[PDB]
């Protein structure tokens, strides 16, 4: 969609890998605000809504928290202290056609500055002066919606850069999408520290004869001591015992 | 509820609309210069009419805005140019006389004819036929006929047409609240709205004339020396007491005296500064010729060239059916699209021309951030002078040895520098009197206080006095030779060339001083100097947003037109010329002797 008709979608309850994004070797203005890309996977937040639109290469910098301008003020406003990342890459080879790609429109005028995270679609027209416009364009009507021109021979600054926006916020709800925490292969008959899904400890991992019902995760015997954990990647229950220790 | 905000709203709307139409028109023009087809010319009218018609509609809308309440100067200049009525003031019956007259004269000038009367053997166009027979031959008899082959076969029919052109183009000045059509061209240099920095339209004439008093003494010795070397091949055919014939100045109009190298070589014993055989030995091509120019620009400090030109523009002559002209020109299509149109060749001039072309392209991106209306030079002279400063540095031996085109061991003696400096003066200093007189003739003739009969007698009198040329054969008033020149005939302001010399050298001294180069200016270089690049970039990016007069103060600090930093470049040459002209008759008065 175009900048004046940017979409807001919902993504939740799954796992997304941002590591592949970093080494995509295709992004030109991968910028993160309020969070480093490296620590974006270990910790996860809610409100992972995403936005998609097309922005010309020259005015890419306008899309940033605390940054105003034409697109940032009349088309899409980013709130201050924005917690998220913006990914942009060139799309010359496909987002362009001979004679000019007159398919993307943008807002050139507005009665008031756009508030952060506001979607504005309208047919009305601007009032430059005092005489109202009754739908007929005149000396002070200035139909705000103007179509972009993206020719294949346009300069790099004027090239239409394909850009998307990712945002993260807080809510009183369980955490939404996170990253996969690179589960490591197990080892048996060794005093090895373990960190399963939620619980962690140190002990010797051995075979077990007891049978768990299909809805348990870990087991304990006495005094809230965990001694039987079923790994999720194998669905096999294994005993846990503290390894050798004592006085000498 | 104010005019200032309303004007800003309109300008923003116009900027996005105008650039879109301009880009579509600009790209169409490039193709016609690379692939000419019978349908391409038909395409021009479809694109041209709407683009021109677009400005007409916008100009009317901008007229109702009063100009007495816009304190802002950025939009004040923009509204001034957008409100130029131009041909709108002319009536429909009178307006149709513009295109009808303009196009007919264009076709007439494009007809090359050197076929001998009563002897129709053959004759080619202007470029192949006219230039070769005058720039190479050394025969007085045929050259005189060649002089008459164009001033009596092409300009004769322009007398009833040119006169009609200046009577109706002079009327629009009153409708445009201007003094005359000549004064209209002076509006480019006019500055208003800034206290102390205002430049009156009439201030151009006095400033141009004031700087001409110091040019003449240099020209008196230059003309005295150049004429002395002309009688070596003509000891007695021309008397050494008057001026020189018009048809012995290299070109038909004598604008450039480059062709006089063979006849007037200062010291031909030692080899000249030529690297044509050097580059062919190393197998240079179009890509390498331009690439070495690009790294020269970035070394100075300016941003390097873009990426959408090598694979977008054309360098050599493509194909065989494509006969489109490839004259060296600068293309500014807008929206980040920039191209260069020229035919690469293994020649000295083309190598220098390559460095000259990128100068205009570099200036285009400097004011890219400026709006579409202000996306232009400060005045008509700035755009040309900016593109020539590097050409002077590119010809210096120091720059050539840096890349390796010149031999590693090339001594720099007295004669080596005088030979190089003198030729630059001929094509720069030599053409200054010719530029000034022609523009002065255009101003006075457009004023209207000149009867028909004395159009031509006054044209010749000052040429013999200022330029110093004797008429090869008397001509009566019916002839219209002054209208045969390319720029004057096709309605181009020739004053820009006169200011080109005064602008290129003023910046050269400032840039050379910024580089802290030790030595004379002729040996100065601009590369490997980041400080000089920053100084140039500061004024280039201003564009038309700031007054042109303010630009000068940012580089040389002199608000007026300073002619002093032009003799300094030729001080080694001037001293030698004075000694060489000890016996030559320096200083010519009115002279009817050669053709009494
Ligand atoms: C997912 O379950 C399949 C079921 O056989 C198993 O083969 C696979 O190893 C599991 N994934 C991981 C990462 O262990
Ligand atoms: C070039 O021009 C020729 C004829 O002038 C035409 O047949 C050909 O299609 C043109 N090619 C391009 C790429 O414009
Ligand atoms: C005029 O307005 C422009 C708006 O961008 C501003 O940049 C400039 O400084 C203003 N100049 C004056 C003299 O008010
Ligand atoms: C331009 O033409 C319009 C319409 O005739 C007129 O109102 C206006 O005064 C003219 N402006 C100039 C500068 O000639
Ligand atoms: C221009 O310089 C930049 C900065 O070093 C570089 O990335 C780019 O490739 C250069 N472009 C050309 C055409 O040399
Ligand atoms: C400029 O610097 C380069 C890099 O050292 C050098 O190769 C070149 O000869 C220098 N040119 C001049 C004129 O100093
Ligand atoms: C150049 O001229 C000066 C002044 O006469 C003289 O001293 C010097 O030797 C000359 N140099 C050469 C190389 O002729």
């Amino acid at each position: 969609a175009s900048v004046y008709a940017w979409n807001r979608k919902r993504i939740s309850n799954c796992v997304a890998d941002y590591s592949v994004l970093y080494n995509s070797a295709s992004f030109s203005t991968f910028k993160c605000y309020g969070v480093s890309p490296t620590k974006l996977n270990d910790l996860c937040f809610t409100n992972v809504y995403a936005d998609s639109f097309v922005i010309r290469g020259d005015e890419v910098r306008q899309i940033a928290p605390g940054q105003t301008g034409k697109i940032a003020d009349y088309n899409y406003k980013l709130p201050d202290d924005f917690t998220g990342c913006v990914i942009a890459w060139n799309s010359n080879n496909l987002d362009s056609k001979v004679g000019g790609n007159y398919n993307y429109l943008y807002r050139l005028f507005r009665k008031s500055n756009l508030k952060p995270f506001e979607r504005d679609i309208s047919t009305e027209i601007y009032q430059a002066g005092s005489t109202p416009c009754n739908g007929v364009e005149g000396f002070n009507c200035y139909f705000p919606l103007q179509s972009y021109g993206f020719q294949p021979t346009n300069g790099v600054g004027y090239q239409p850069y394909r850009v998307v926006v990712l945002s993260f916020e807080l809510l009183h709800a369980p955490a939404t999408v996170c990253g996969p925490k690179k589960s490591t292969n197990l080892v048996k008959n060794k005093c090895v520290n373990f960190n399963f899904n939620g619980l962690t400890g140190t002990g010797v991992l051995t075979e077990s004869n007891k049978k768990f019902l299909p809805f348990q995760q870990f087991g304990r015997d006495i005094a809230d001591t965990t001694d039987a954990v079923r790994d999720p990647q194998t669905l096999e229950i294994l005993d846990i015992t503290p390894c050798s220790f004592g006085g000498v | 509820s104010t005019i200032e905000e309303q004007a800003k709203t309109f300008l923003d709307k116009f900027n996005h609309e105008a650039e879109d139409l301009f880009y579509q028109s600009s790209l169409a023009s490039w193709n016609y210069n690379t692939n000419i087809t019978e349908e391409n010319v038909q395409n021009m009218n479809n694109a041209g009419d709407k683009w021109s018609a677009f400005l007409k509609e916008q100009s009317t809308l901008a007229q109702m805005y009063p100009l007495q309440e816009i304190q802002n100067l950025t939009v004040k200049l923009q509204l001034q140019a957008l409100q130029q009525n131009g041909s709108s003031v002319l009536s429909e019956d009178k307006s149709k006389r513009l295109n009808t007259i303009l196009n007919t004269m264009s076709t007439i000038y494009s007809t090359g004819k050197v076929c001998n009367p009563d002897n129709p053997q053959e004759c080619l166009l202007l470029e192949p036929g006219l230039n070769e027979i005058m720039a190479n031959s050394l025969d007085y008899n045929e050259r005189l006929w060649a002089w008459e082959s164009w001033r009596s076969e092409v300009g004769k029919q322009l007398r009833p047409l040119y006169e009609e052109y200046v009577v109706l183009k002079n009327e629009m000045a009153r409708a445009n609240h201007y003094e005359d059509y000549g004064d209209y061209w002076r509006g480019d240099y006019e500055v208003n709205g800034v206290d102390g920095y205002d430049y009156s339209r009439g201030q151009l004439i006095e400033d141009v004339e004031h700087t001409f008093e110091e040019i003449k003494p240099l020209y008196e010795h230059l003309h005295a020396y150049v004429r002395a070397k002309l009688m070596n091949a003509y000891p007695s055919y021309i008397s050494p007491i008057g001026c020189l014939p018009a048809h012995l100045l290299g070109d038909m109009w004598g604008r450039f005296w480059t062709n006089l190298y063979s006849l007037t070589v200062p010291f031909g014993q030692k080899p000249n500064i030529d690297v044509t055989d050097a580059m062919v030995d190393q197998a240079w091509d179009a890509q390498r010729i331009f690439k070495e120019a690009e790294k020269f620009f970035v070394s100075v400090g300016l941003p390097n060239m873009t990426q959408g030109f090598w694979e977008n523009s054309m360098l050599t002559d493509p194909g065989n059916v494509q006969k489109a002209v490839c004259h060296p020109t600068a293309w500014d299509l807008g929206k980040g699209d920039f191209r260069i149109l020229m035919c690469t060749k293994v020649t000295m001039d083309d190598f220098l021309t390559a460095h000259h072309e990128m100068g205009h392209i570099q200036y285009d991106m400097a004011y890219a951030a400026q709006p579409f209306l202000l996306r232009n030079g400060a005045n008509e002279g700035f755009h040309e002078a900016v593109g020539e400063i590097m050409s002077l540095s590119a010809a210096t031996p120091k720059h050539l040895k840096s890349i390796g085109l010149l031999s590693p061991d090339f001594q720099e003696d007295n004669e080596t520098e005088i030979n190089f400096l003198l030729k630059q003066a001929l094509t720069i200093v030599g053409t200054l009197p010719f530029t000034y007189m022609l523009e002065k003739w255009r101003w006075m003739v457009f004023k209207g206080e000149i009867p028909k009969d004395q159009w031509m007698k006054k044209w010749w009198e000052m040429k013999r006095e200022i330029v110093g040329v004797v008429e090869p054969v008397p001509h009566d008033e019916t002839y219209c030779d002054p209208a045969s020149l390319f720029h004057v005939s096709n309605d181009y302001s020739f004053i820009r060339y006169y200011t080109r010399t005064l602008y290129q050298f003023q910046f050269q001294e400032a840039l050379c001083q910024a580089a802290k180069h030790e030595g004379p200016l002729h040996k100065c270089d601009i590369s490997n100097s980041t400080e000089a690049g920053q100084k140039l970039f500061n004024m280039l990016r201003l564009g038309k947003s700031e007054p042109w007069t303010l630009a000068l103060e940012n580089v040389v600090g002199a608000k007026n037109m300073n002619v002093r930093p032009l003799l300094n470049y030729f001080e080694p040459l001037f001293t030698w010329l004075k000694d060489q002209n000890k016996n030559s008759f320096v200083g010519w008065s009115t002279d009817w002797s050669p053709y009494a």
